[PDB]
DNA sequence: GCAGACACTACGAGTACATA
DNA sequence: TTTTTTTTATGTACTCGTAGTGTCTGC
């Protein structure tokens, strides 16, 4: 036997073990109790729990009868317009003998892989068969859902995970494997999460396995600071036209390791999401464009991020 | 045996003690093979920095010869990767037991950058549904190509730029095994035009030891054909100091004599313009002007005109830095 | 079996009078389904954008007893009861019902051979059995040879007999 | 407890055959008398209504009434792999989801067991077609095979018209007019081919070529066949088995009349 | 110098057109004791262990051991053109790359050379284990094709089971579950359809019925084939050619996992 | 023994999109 | 209160139509 890695180890099995969005998962929760579940899509970031509020949704409702009254599609599967027809609708049509208030769950996990004629095929054979089916979909992006399947079924919506909700689930996690720990490691174990619970997994436990203990220099050996904390300080500083520390913090993402694509990108996101005046953002915005156009054709040096450094102040001081 | 092959094959690290820089993340990855607590790795990084040498040697240390075929499933840029791919052998490599000897397999996914999103979307539940079975390597150059629902399944390590400080014992023990003849300012060169990659170094190395014999400065800098530290203070000074056409013809005579090149003159000078105490007016406008000069030289343009208008950019900001005072 | 049914479901309307559509709209298209009687059931009586609708309505038949607009298009945007209106309106008329939807084939041949079976034939049940009114659902993710096929069997001059709806 | 042994695989062979690209579903009722089915299209185009009675089984086992919605594609695919000449137990529970199948096809003993999810229909209901029918003709399948066959050759629709003198079938096309004339057949040795009339106020009507096709391949299941055809009633085909029941095809008419 | 005479072509050409879908490349390890052939499929799933004998050649030399790793779609294509009744001759020389296949057209008049560049992958030899088997039938290779191609229909992973009564298959799928049970088949006037049971302890694994379906194109090779199955080694394929050698195939089982419920 | 019919997979062709 | 059409140059993925072709039926 192998030990599993404690993402797959501390999956929850339960709905009240699932820390974040208490509203929700209350209401799944009640829903899981009583039964009569509408259909549900859940939308939101990365590491949420999302599959784990769908798995454990389903099997509280179903119990006993979960390998014959649940179909779980992903990605991995083919999920075709061939698969929509003959397989989604067979096993809609298919008499399960299920208790009352109980429905067969066709789970759809990451439903934006589906091309848009298999969810226009759906459609009519999810609100057909109601009586005896539902649909539990998770997905990112849920633009990529049309608005039919968004319209036939409840859209909830997770937020990112506070850092309390974190550390509470990291706290169980710890007293479950014993881990010796300092407040400042958990602290940097939050800090390097960013809303991922995966993330604060995974980061524990390489720090556990390589260490021995949290604290957070034992922490940062082997994680990382987050890209955009800097690249928002080094955005501002070229809001108020001061060259010198945005070079700095350009400097430092260099010799770090990173790629002209991933600091353009990070410019990018913050640029786009940056605190300032509208027409000075757009002037960014199309600087950062004129620059990645040279980025992506060929020349990508220290020298190119310094001159769109310099693009940008120089942005400021001419109106 | 002698073999011929290219010093940056011939020297691999081949187990994790041979690799140099990344020490806390080798001795978590070494202390993950111990306990068989491997889990999904997401290598990223600049090239050169010792990512598919780090995941073959854990192959290697993981995996006996008499079974490596069968628990390593090695897949790159240079394969097939599409969705059908990964429905279909990958998926089967994951969903089956082995054939010899009971164990959990492997899935590298060397270059991950490369795959689509389709197949990335795709490799979501396959390495989530079977974790106790296979684990998953992605190595990647651009973290950005690589999907988010892919980069939290996988614990990332950021394989950074190797320091000289530690990149010179390897190249040491490289010149040992070779019988090269290198000074202290030839190993100094060596990891100053390296710049955090050991694949360059032993490409410089190797072309300077047969293009010369020995590895000096002068022989660095004359085989790579970059500049050097005394040839750009020289045309700083010529910029900076007198008029236009005595520094076109002293900047023009140092070309022509040492056979440089605009790219690697532009890169040397924008390294001297931060460390110039500058005003801040005068280094936006030079960081503006050589970036076009540098992004002039990326097409069929006369690099004449391009070194006129890099003394230029210098010419215009004289007047500008005297008269600031 | 109130925990056993959806909440739309339950309260689906099943009449006329519970519907929740505009009423121009429901009239209309209630009208248009009422001027099929005179090929249909074989009855002489029954029992802007508004006025091109009302003078189509009001425009006459071609010698073939027929309304020169043979093919109802219903459009608007997700959630407002288009499919509702469709059934409500033929099991009112007296029709039955005949749903294709996208998660049908959709090729021309089985487009054809669905269209002309529940077009071109009567009932099995003999006298008294309801006509049938065939509703085409998302007929926007149809093809364009299914379209041209509709067409064609919507020109044919093998005519046409029973109301299409899309 | 339903259990269901039929003697031989080649009847349900034939049938689930004939009924193959015709019906969507089968909805098998079960009772004591036997078994029976009665599926109609979603068009209301064709009818299908088969008896097996308890007598044409090796065995049969009911206890309470049971309704087998099972589809028509799944159990094709099971009995493309089944005996002609080999006994097929057909069992089911009371309260269950499923239907498994018994046989040992290939004479080899070879255990084969096949199971089918069962399909939830909605229970409509069609209590009993009227048969009040003027124009009753009895016909060899083969023949009526054969000319269906040949009109499919040439046209798109056939027009039958009964007579006394018998049943003819036209057909209307671009490549040519096929038309033959029935005529008293009933000098010959057999007594299958021979054509019996009990008909009276003849009646012409049109029909569907697919759907006689679909009904006209099943010959080798009954060896003559029954035609009831009168106006405003839809057309009747009725194969009468040896033992174990019998089948009936309904097929309505078309609007456009000859 | 490696020169090999088939007296036929016709069993090249059934070997080859079993292994076409399934092998990437041909690694042909040659010895005076025969041709040797050990090479996965490029899923890393499958083995196939061929083993020609050098008796069933019409000429066979081989003066020092050679390792031929060449391409399968070229081979493929060269045996594409081959006659059933034609002597095939394949030569390599010492330190040469050319593999030459040398036949004669369907006409049987005039001569055809084809040659091959070998190819320079360094492949790790894989340990054959040759243990003793818990499970060991002896069954028709037609029938068991059959019962892969009616198990295909139903869904994709197939339960096999093996106990003292026989062999039994399963095929847990969408349309619902088809359970094909055979045992002692030997009354009969044929010798190659026989069902025989050896060994002792029940075993059930579950495959994948694309690679079965694969390894059943080696039908008309042998009349008779051989399953071996064990708790811990994988499925084994066994087709034994009649004066030529012996083909073997394995085949790992799958990773299922029981409800927790 | 050989002509006709059945489904089977491999292959050719048309279309869309690719970002946060 | 307002609607037609093909260019961008690859690479991938999806979907659908078509054509040899192995195999089964019958006289
Ligand atoms: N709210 C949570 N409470 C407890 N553990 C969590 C929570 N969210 C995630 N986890 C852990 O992270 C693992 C992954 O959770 P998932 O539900 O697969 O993430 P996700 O929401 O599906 O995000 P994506 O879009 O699928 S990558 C779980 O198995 C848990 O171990
Ligand atoms: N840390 C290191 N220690 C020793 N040799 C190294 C190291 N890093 C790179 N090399 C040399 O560079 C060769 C290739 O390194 P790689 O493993 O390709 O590095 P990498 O960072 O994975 O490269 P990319 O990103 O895939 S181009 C090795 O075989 C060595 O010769
Ligand atoms: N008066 C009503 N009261 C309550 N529910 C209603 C009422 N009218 C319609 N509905 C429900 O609202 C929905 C109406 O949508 P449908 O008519 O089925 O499809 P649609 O309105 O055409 O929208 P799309 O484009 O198909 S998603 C159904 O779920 C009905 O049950
Ligand atoms: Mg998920
Ligand atoms: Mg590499
Ligand atoms: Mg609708």
């Amino acid at each position: 036997h192998y030990e599993l890695p404690w993402v797959e180890k501390y999956r929850p099995v339960k709905l009240n073990e699932i820390v974040g969005n208490e509203d929700t998962v209350s209401r799944l929760e009640v829903f899981a109790r009583e039964g009569n579940v509408p259909n549900i899509i859940i939308a939101g970031p990365p590491g949420t729990g999302k599959t784990t509020s769908i798995l454990c949704l389903a099997r509280a409702l179903l119990g006993p009868a979960l390998k014959d009254a649940m179909l779980e599609l992903n990605a991995s599967n083919d999920r075709g317009i061939d698969v929509v027809r003959n397989k989604i609708k067979m096993f809609a049509q298919q008499k399960v003998t299920l208790p009352k208030g109980r429905h067969k769950i066709i789970i759809l996990d990451e439903a934006d892989s589906m091309t848009d004629g298999a969810q226009q095929a759906l459609r009519r054979t999810m609100e057909i068969y109601s009586k005896t089916t539902r649909f539990a979909l998770a997905c990112n992006a849920s633009d990529k859902i049309i608005e039919p399947i968004q319209s036939r079924c409840a859209v909830l919506r997770y937020t990112k995970l506070t850092d309390a909700q974190i550390l509470t689930r990291l706290m169980n996690v710890i007293e479950k494997e014993r881990v010796p720990y300092t407040d400042d490691g958990l602290e940097a174990i939050i800090f390097t999460a960013q809303g991922d619970m995966r993330q604060a997994l995974n980061n524990l436990q390489s720090t556990f396995s390589g260490f021995g203990f949290i604290n957070s220099e034992n922490v940062f050996k082997v994680c990382d600071e987050p890209h955009p904390l800097l690249v928002k300080e080094m955005i501002q500083h070229c809001v108020n036209a001061n060259i010198d520390e945005a070079y700095k913090i350009l400097a430092h993402l260099w010799h770090l390791g990173y790629s002209p694509e991933d600091i353009i990108g990070n410019i990018f996101r913050v640029c786009k999401t940056f605190q300032m005046a509208e027409y000075l953002k757009l002037e960014f915005i199309k600087e950062i464009g004129y620059t990645h156009m040279k980025i992506a054709e060929g020349v990508n040096s220290l020298l190119q991020m310094a001159g769109l450094l310099a693009r940008l102040c120089q942005k400021t001081m001419a109106p | 045996k002698i073999r011929n092959l290219p010093w940056v094959e011939k020297y691999r690290p081949q187990t994790l003690n041979d690799l140099i820089s990344h020490q806390d993340i080798l001795s978590t990855i070494q202390k993950f093979i111990n306990e068989d607590r491997l889990p999904h790795l997401l290598l990223y990084g600049p090239p050169g920095t010792g990512k598919t040498s780090t995941i073959l040697a854990c192959a290697k240390q993981l995996y006996k010869d008499k079974e490596f075929g069968s628990m390593v499933l090695e897949l790159n840029a240079s394969d097939d990767r599409g969705i059908d791919i990964i429905r279909g052998p990958i998926l089967s490599f994951a969903s089956t037991r082995t054939i010899f000897k009971k164990g959990f397999k492997l899935v590298i996914l060397d270059e991950a950058d490369a795959m689509t999103q389709d197949a990335q979307n795709a490799l979501r539940r396959v390495i989530e549904k079977f974790t106790e079975n296979t684990r998953f390597c992605l190595i990647c150059n651009y973290l950005s190509k690589i999907i988010p629902a892919l980069q939290s399944r996988c614990t990332r390590f950021r394989f950074g730029p190797l320091t000289p400080e530690l990149m010179v014992p390897r190249l040491e023990h490289v010149v040992e095994e070779e019988k090269v003849d290198i000074s202290e300012d030839g190993m100094k060169a060596l990891v100053t035009l390296s710049s955090g990659d050991m694949r360059r170094a032993l490409n410089i190395l190797q072309s300077t030891n047969m293009a010369f014999g020995k590895v000096t400065e002068e022989t660095v800098y004359t085989c790579t054909g970059h500049p050097l530290k005394s040839d750009i203070a020289n045309i700083l000074d010529w910029m900076l100091n007198q008029d236009f056409t005595t520094a076109y013809r002293n900047i023009t005579e140092l070309k022509t004599l040492k056979g440089l090149a605009l790219h690697d003159i532009l890169t040397e000078i924008h390294l001297f313009v931060h460390r110039v105490d500058f005003p801040s007016s005068v280094r936006i406008h030079l960081l503006t002007k050589m970036a076009d000069i540098e992004y002039r030289l990326s097409v069929g343009t006369n690099e004449k005109i391009q070194l006129s208008s890099l003394i230029a950019a210098f010419q215009v900001t004289r007047d500008l830095i005297v008269a600031e005072a | 079996a109130s925990s056993h049914c959806l909440w739309v479901d339950e309260f689906a309307p099943r009449h006329y009078t519970e519907l929740l559509s505009d009423d121009f709209t429901n009239r209309c298209l209630l009208k248009w389904l009422k001027l099929w009687d005179l090929v249909v059931f074989g009855h002489e009586r029954p029992s802007s954008h508004e006025q091109v609708l009302e003078e189509m309505l009001e425009a006459g038949l071609d010698p073939s007893q027929r309304p020169k607009q043979k093919v109802a298009l219903l459009c608007g945007p997700p959630g407002l009861g288009k499919t509702t209106l469709a059934h409500v309106i033929a099991r009112h008329a007296g029709y039955s019902v005949v749903e294709m939807n996208a998660s049908d084939d959709r090729s021309p041949e089985v487009f054809r051979t669905r269209i002309e079976a529940a077009t071109q034939m009567e009932s099995v049940l003999g006298a008294g059995g309801k006509p049938n009114c065939l509703v085409i659902d998302e007929i926007d993710g149809a093809p364009v040879a299914a379209i041209n096929v509709l067409l064609s069997i919507l020109n044919r001059k093998g005519l046409l007999m029973r109301p299409i709806i899309c | 407890m339903f259990e269901a042994r039929l003697v031989q695989g080649s009847i349900l062979k034939k049938v689930l055959e004939a009924l193959k690209d015709l019906i969507n579903e089968a909805c098998w009722d079960i009772s004591s008398s036997g078994v029976n089915l009665q599926s109609m299209d979603s068009s209301h185009v064709s009818l299908v209504q088969l008896t097996l009675r308890s007598e044409g089984f090796d065995t049969y086992r009911c206890d309470r009434n049971l309704a087998m919605g099972v589809n028509l594609t799944s159990m094709s695919k099971i009995l493309k792999c089944a005996g002609n000449e080999d006994i097929i137990t057909l069992r089911a529970e009371d309260n269950a989801d499923t239907l498994a199948l018994v046989f040992e096809a290939p004479n080899q003993e070879k255990v084969s067991d096949y199971e089918m999810k069962l399909m939830d229909l909605d229970v409509e209901q069609l209590g009993i077609p009227e048969q009040e029918y003027s124009c009753v003709v009895k016909m060899p399948s083969g023949e009526f095979a054969r000319i269906c066959r040949d009109l499919s050759h040439i046209g798109d629709a056939v027009v039958i018209s009964c007579a006394k003198d018998g049943v003819k079938f036209s057909a209307s096309g671009e490549l040519g007019n096929g038309n033959i004339k029935l005529s008293q057949t009933s000098n010959v040795d057999k007594e299958e081919e021979a054509v019996t009339i009990e008909m009276n106020e003849p009646v012409q009507l049109t029909f569907a070529l697919r759907y006689l096709n679909f009904f006209t391949k099943a010959t080798p299941l009954s060896s003559t066949v029954t035609l009831s055809m009168s106006a405003d009633v839809p057309l009747v085909v009725e194969y009468k088995i040896a033992d174990m029941g019998h089948l009936k095809y309904y097929l309505a008419p078309k609007i456009e009349d000859e």
